[PDB]
């Protein structure tokens, strides 16, 4: 069977369809599933790891003039999507200064070089008149799910560790169709669908997933006995 | 895995040669596990269409989707041409490998249930 | 102190329980199989892992 | 302390079905819909 | 579909959205162990 | 199950005699620091440690493995208790 | 990141082998085990009997006078025959067997063919009696996987009986994933891959081909559109 044609259909930086056809019978699951498992587990990304709020000692407190408590603010921060434009950048600290009455969004963070916020309309807190929100948010780069009890990252004394879900891939689904070529009708059409938060394009996630699988297949090369 | 499938598509058709019985199956008149009579004996299309030399071939066909674990086929196990499903053959191998004695494990199991 | 326990203690604990068994007991101990001896396997968590076959 | 769900914690529904969490699987290990949506909880049909 | 193998479950599965509660009984509050410790006054047996 | 448990049970007339022999042999091995073992170096039980394989510290495992070999003589009124100890002290100080 | 796992092999003969890869990241035992199992059972090239012609035989369900084994059992024995083509250019061969009773027909009774090796020459084909004739012509083809006789339907001449072609040299694959630890990491996976083969290819060779097939397919995600 000749080399399959690879077709890429992308809708922005969040969705992408990747079609590989024609494949031999049963290679849709053979190729799709390892990529899906690697995409959903082993794709590096950036997530909020630690947060420090002025005049806040722990996450079980409320800030005067702020409708949301620190628990809800941290929950809103866990949905923040931060994209590092520099591959060598490993950690950034985002500075937020806001005074009520306003609805402080993710776009209110002070700009940082080589850092882009992919969801500027994310709502963080609702400030009441006379309320202030001065906070530093630490965004690290990693892979997997690291609970706040494991990393325990605190830039300073009153920093609050935040459970970090680094994986940028939101959802992966792959589809196997009944394509035919010539006189044989048992062939497979594999279509990989990847949903991401936008920091890593689905094509980038697919390329990283292929490399990880390819890199692991090289582990079968030196047979110790 | 050890329960067999029962079909109702054919369920009674009689023929003259096995090839006639198989020929009806590709036409869709009789199902795989439908009880039929080939010449005088009562069998099914599965026991005629699929005869496996050993359990390894039988379970290889299952992996390729040719047959299911609940489909009754003909398998040559321990020198005896059995007429059982791959799942029952699979259960026989489960006991044989666990006890590491094919002969004794064969005497310990009730295959036909 | 929990924060004073180093990572070599867990390696030593594995050596300590090697070969040894513990008794698992569930009340009411209606018959003698209510107490059985198992070889402990150190796991992360706080729940005892029970083999399915000994449940009955 | 902010307690997350862990193995050994007891869950239940309004219909009397109760049990402790015995395994926490990664998202890529749970059974998923054809559209790629994984399930959150797996219940044994034998309790019905 | 199966997240490990990628192959579907051989039969259709009842999948849906159900309301599950996290009960007050947690393994964190129930795990307990003891080698030596307090003993009773009269019987000198361990406390409970 | 314990290795060779079926063979161990068939070597005694009562299963509780097997436990007594294993436990008494385990104490003899512990008391003399496993220097009275009947096990050859290829037969000594080993445990997998981070540094490497080492001798199994569980004497009950040693006692069960020694007894399968058949080099241990067990029974009632074999030797005097005081005579048995003093002789074992001299051979294995 | 995690250290490169160690690949250990434990092969007994040319028909069975156990391969262990550890330590692996959590979930990568399944990620690497299932695709290899699928490729091993459906993609490793091999040879099989795809057609048999026996003189005086009309159908598969008949019986030859003067021989214990009926046509079905002779066909079943042919499916156990293991033959290796020594010439890569060679594609299909026919093996000629003429035997006279009351001898026991073996796989070594096949007439030798150029660059064609019978891996098991002691295989029992049929048992003849005095006055029995066994004039048999078996056709051996090259392919992959399992193909039923009704599917390929290969017949050399009239009255030829197509036979299920067990092309795959791999007889059975069973992989196991075991939890392992490396220090403070407790979620690591240890993958044990067990392969049974007919002997034409070593189980190590079969695994190497399966890895290469998986590696080759990963290169297909290279040229979009
Ligand atoms: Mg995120
Ligand atoms: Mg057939």
């Amino acid at each position: 069977l000749k080399a399959p044609v690879f077709t890429v259909r992308t809708q922005g930086r969040e969705y992408g369809e990747f079609v590989l056809e024609p494949l031999e019978r049963g290679f849709g699951v053979t190729l799709g599933n390892p990529l899906r498992r690697i995409l959903l587990s082993s794709i590096p990304g950036t997530a909020v790891t630690s947060v420090y709020i002025e005049d806040v000692l722990h996450e079980f407190s409320t800030i005067p003039g702020v409708k949301e408590d620190v628990v809800e603010i941290i929950l809103n921060l866990k949905e923040l999507v931060v994209r590092f434009l520099n591959p060598s950048l490993q950690t950034v600290t985002l500075l937020l200064k806001a005074e009520g009455p306003k609805e402080v969004k993710a776009r209110d963070f002070l700009p940082v070089a080589d850092v882009e916020i992919m969801n500027p309309d994310l709502h963080i807190a609702t400030l009441e008149e006379g309320g202030r929100l001065n906070m530093e948010v630490r965004v690290d780069r990693g892979v997997g799910y690291v609970p706040a009890e494991k990393h325990g990252i605190k830039d300073r004394i009153n920093a609050i560790p935040v459970d970090a879900v680094f994986s940028p891939v939101r959802r992966v689904a792959f589809q196997v169709e009944d394509t035919r070529l010539g006189q044989r009708t048992d062939l497979d059409k594999l279509t990989l669908r990847i949903w991401t938060d936008g920091s890593v394009t689905p094509l980038e996630a697919l390329n990283q997933a292929v490399e990880i699988l390819r890199e692991h297949l090289t582990y079968f090369s030196n047979p110790q006995a | 895995i050890t329960q067999v499938r029962k079909e109702k598509k054919g369920a009674g058709l009689e023929f003259a040669t096995p090839e006639e019985a198989l020929a009806a199956h590709e036409r869709g008149e009789v199902a795989l596990n439908a009880p039929i009579k080939v010449a005088g004996r009562e069998t099914s299309v599965g026991r005629l269409k699929y005869v496996f030399a050993n359990p390894d071939e039988a379970l290889l066909a299952v992996a390729h989707g040719i047959v299911d674990l609940q489909d009754v086929v003909t398998v040559r196990y321990m020198g005896k041409r059995l007429e059982t499903s791959p799942g029952r053959i699979l259960f026989a191998r489960i006991v044989a490998e666990a006890v590491e004695d094919e002969k004794v494990a064969w005497e310990l199991i009730q295959l036909d249930v | 102190r929990q924060r004073d326990i180093k990572d070599e203690v867990w390696d030593a604990l594995e050596e300590v329980i090697h070969g040894k068994v513990v008794l698992l007991n569930r009340a009411p101990t209606l018959h003698r199989l209510g107490i059985q001896a198992f070889q402990p396997v150190l796991v992360e968590g706080q729940s005892i892992q029970l083999h399915p076959l000994v449940c009955e | 302390q902010k307690r997350k769900l862990q193995v050994g914690d007891k869950l239940a529904n309004r219909h009397g079905n109760k049990g402790v969490v015995a395994k926490i699987l990664p998202v890529e290990d749970m059974p998923h819909l054809p559209d790629g949506t994984p399930v959150d909880v797996i219940l044994n049909p034998l309790g019905v | 579909y199966d997240g490990r193998t990628g192959e579907p479950i051989e039969g259709p599965i009842v999948v849906g959205q159900m309301f599950i509660m996290k009960l007050y009984h947690m393994v964190e509050d129930k795990m307990h162990a003891r080698s030596t410790g307090p003993y009773s006054l009269i019987t000198q047996q361990p406390l409970g | 199950a314990e290795p060779g448990i079926d063979k161990l049970f068939g070597m005694v007339d009562s299963k509780y005699r097997l436990t007594v022999v294993v436990a008494k042999r385990a104490q003899q091995l512990l008391r003399h620091g496993f220097k009275n073992t009947v096990l050859e170096p290829e037969e000594r039980p080993k445990m997998q440690t981070l540094e490497g394989l080492f001798d199994d510290p569980n004497a009950v495992t040693w006692a069960m493995k020694e007894l399968l070999t058949g080099r241990l003589v067990f029974g009632e009124n074999l030797v005097p208790e005081d005579r048995l100890q003093k002789e074992m002290e001299r051979l294995y100080p």
